[PDB]
RNA sequence: UUAAUAGGGACGGUCGGGGGCAUCAGUAUUCAAUUGUCAGAGGUGAAAUUCUUGGAUUUAUUGAAGACUAACUACUGCGAAAGCAUUUGCCAAGGACGUUUUCAUUAAUCAAGAACGAAACUAUGCCGACUAGGGAUCGGGUGGUGUUUUUUUAAUGACCCACUCGGCACCUUACGAGAGGAGUAUGGUCGCAAGGCUGAAACUUAAAGGAA
């Protein structure tokens, strides 16, 4: 099922059936909001924000506890990324792979992986352009 | 008992019987199958090896050596690692000569990695 | 490939070893090996033109015996292959249906009675 | 006179077979006053000389005997190694080629169809030959062992063994003729620069419309 | 709107003989230096060829060069394929697993196009959209248990059993429209072919041979 690979793995998260907050959860919805903005101000991404809240504060899901996703909560308070997170990391990996290539000019394998990452960016970059999340003039490098 | 050292190099085509000190640095006597036979076909025969051992054993007793440590070997390297027929014959002849055999070991050159082209 | 003597020796090596330099020349060979050698040669020439049903006929044996011979023979083949497979020994490839030809096959002349393969399954 | 001893480990699967024959191995070595020990816990075979040993070299042949038994050679064949003329040789074959498919295919060429090629080589050289993994184990007279090595090595270098089988038969016939002994038998024998950065990708039709 | 046992990304401990740059080892081969002894040493089926009393081969010590990575090596691991096996460090990358983290259909198959890239010589397996399995094995995870292990220095595994995801294969299974060979004969055509001793014919002819 993997793209650019022969793997067929199925590891993933299984969201619980019920869609309300847990009974044991006894923290105000507002206090979660200020925790979210504090972390995003510090420089954490929404994915990393979710991990910290779930691990140490009992926030099973931001949507479930607060009624809105981490993305929407941050945008409501003036915090939203310049580019989508998944595209941000894919560009960051592409730069690192490129940076390795100048120093090592005989690494034909790294040349191959750069195709897969760059081609992945185009497909993702195409999608956001259609939805108007990313401005149409946006080109990769 | 004075101890010598007997280097037996048993190739498929010839057998060397070389006796030397414990250091191995000074030769006491060296005899080869070719010297004890008249034909180039029979140098590797056990008969040639037996004669070489007898001459060496006589020469050892004169100088004073009464016992020897045997370190037999084959051609080794990239070729066969099994000693030739002379190697066994030389060892048996030395015992019959009366020289006490101290210790027997194989010192075949076994390459960690032979120089052979993969292509 | 077209050298008859070389190919004949290669195909007949198993019989000569079982029923034994080595006397592979037609004049030197004596005993059961010469009787088995002639039959193998004659069958090979016959297979090209002779109809399969009539050229080869398994000798008649009662029911209970033949299943006994096949069951033991397959047991011997399984032991021979398993001991080799668990070890490093490389064995000659055999078609799926046919029984492997172990040393006992040539010595006991089992093939004439059990046959190369169970023809019923090859049909199915 | 200290005792010269040699130990050879054996795999666990040979435990059943070795146990049954060990009385025979003990008898065969006892003819030469060589003591033997089979350790089923450590899975090891030991041969050691005794005070009654009169022949110095037999211990080497005892050592080879346990080596052959560990490598799955049958005892009736393995016990022949005790004879002076017999010898054992191990030929490496994994180092000849780099392609796995070519390696297996050439190895199969040694065994041949139905095992005919191996058996033909065994009969002509009077040698017991076993093909295992990355090696070929051979046992027989020294002249036979020499012949097996040239066939095995040349087979891995793309020379069909059937050529070597044919030459062996001719040489055996020729050796029986005295007149041509002096004469050579060669006549009668058969004969731009890599770029690190990729090109860009061609944009999809939708991207052109975007 | 869901958050697909669709897909993409994130986080955690990991796994690999995946790749690139350095670095370390190893015995062997060739060569060189010393050095004990002396007539042969390699090679073949025999030789020839080659080296050699200016010491060959062989013995011991030492140095250098190139290649290679034995035994461990497996119907095992990694890689898109070709391929990859010494230690250590650096550089990025990758798979699966675990997740009550995140985007929200962003995907599948793809002619065009782009990236990488002497030899053969006995083989062979019905195929598929497809059921239930068995033994063994590799990587990850959960639980049980009691042996190795061990103690407030840091780290913290090995083995057994049960379960589960994903692999390399092996052995069985239920289901399915999956739409010339071998020879024979030839009043034809085109080719190839017979003989009488040589010399020796326009010459009944010499020497010397062949035959007997
Ligand atoms: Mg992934
Ligand atoms: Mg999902
Ligand atoms: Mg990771
Ligand atoms: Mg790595
Ligand atoms: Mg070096
Ligand atoms: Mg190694
Ligand atoms: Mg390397
Ligand atoms: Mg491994
Ligand atoms: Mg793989
Ligand atoms: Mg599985």
């Amino acid at each position: 099922g993997r793209m650019h690979s022969a793997g067929k793995g199925i590891s993933s998260s299984a969201i619980p059936y019920s869609r309300n907050a847990p009974a044991w959860f006894k923290l105000s919805s507002e206090s979660v909001i200020e925790q979210i903005v504090k972390y995003a101000r510090k420089g954490l991404t929404p994915s990393q924000i979710g991990v910290l809240l779930r691990d140490a504060h009992g926030v099973t899901q931001a949507r479930v506890i607060t009624g809105n996703k981490i993305m929407r909560i941050l945008k409501s308070n003036g915090l939203a990324p310049e580019i989508p997170e998944d595209l941000y990391y894919l560009i960051k990996k592409a730069v690192s792979v490129r940076k390795h290539l100048e120093r090592n000019r005989k690494d034909k394998d790294a040349k191959f992986r750069l195709i897969l990452i760059e081609s992945r960016i185009h497909r993702l970059a195409r999608y956001y352009r259609t939805v108007a999340v990313l401005p149409p003039n946006w080109k990769y490098e | 008992q004075v101890f010598g050292v007997a280097r037996i190099y048993a190739s498929f085509n010839d057998t060397f019987v070389h006796v030397t000190d414990l250091s191995g640095k000074e030769t006491i006597a060296r005899v080869t199958g070719g010297m004890k036979v008249k034909a180039d076909r029979d140098e590797s025969s056990p008969y040639a090896a037996m004669l070489a051992a007898q001459d060496v054993a006589a020469k050892c007793k004169e100088v004073g050596i009464t016992a020897v440590h045997v370190k037999i070997r084959a051609t080794g390297g990239t070729r066969t690692k099994t000693p030739g027929p002379g190697g066994q014959a030389a060892l048996r002849a030395l015992a019959r000569s009366g020289l006490r055999i101290g210790r027997i070991e194989d010192v075949t050159p076994v390459p960690s990695d032979s120089t052979r082209k993969k292509g | 490939q077209n050298d008859l003597e070389l190919q004949q020796f290669l195909r007949e090596s198993h019989l000569l070893s079982a029923f034994n330099g080595i006397v592979y020349q037609d004049d030197q060979v004596i005993g059961k090996a010469r009787s088995r050698t002639l039959e193998m040669r004659l069958n090979r020439l016959s297979r090209v033109n002779g109809h399969q049903d009539k050229i080869n006929k398994l000798e008649k044996v009662p029911m209970h015996i033949r299943r006994g011979m096949i069951d033991k023979h397959v047991k011997r083949i399984k032991k021979y292959e398993q001991e080799a497979a668990e070890g490093g020994i490389v064995l000659s490839k055999v078609k799926k249906g046919q029984f492997r030809k172990i040393e006992s096959t040539y010595k006991k002349d089992i093939e004439r009675r059990i046959g190369g393969s169970i023809k019923a399954r090859d049909k199915e | 006179a200290e005792e010269s001893s040699f130990m050879t480990l054996f795999p666990k699967y040979r435990e059943s077979y070795l146990k049954t024959i060990w009385n025979d191995v003990t008898r065969a070595l006892d003819k030469h006053n060589i003591a033997c020990v089979l350790d089923l816990v450590e899975g090891s075979m030991t041969v050691k000389t005794t005070r009654k040993t009169y022949d110095p070299a037999i211990i080497l042949k005892a050592r080879d005997l346990i080596k052959l038994l560990a490598r799955s050679v049958p005892f009736p064949q393995a016990v022949k190694i005790l004879q002076d003329d017999m010898a054992c040789d191990v030929i490496k074959i994994g180092n000849f080629v780099t392609n796995k498919e070519r390696f297996v295919k050439r190895r199969q060429r040694l065994v041949g169809p139905n095992g005919n090629t191996l058996k033909a080589l065994e009969l002509l050289t009077k040698c017991y030959i076993l093909v295992q993994g990355n090696t070929v184990s051979a046992m027989g007279p020294f002249k036979g062992l020499k012949e097996v090595r040239r066939v095995v090595e040349d087979c891995m270098k793309n020379i069909h063994p059937i050529y070597h089988i044919k030459e062996l038969m001719i040489k055996r016939e020729l050796a029986k003729r005295p007149e041509l002994a002096n004469e050579d038998w060669s006549r009668f024998l058969p004969m731009k620069v890599y770029t690190p950065f990729p090109p860009a990708q061609l944009p999809r039709k939708v991207d052109l419309e975007i």
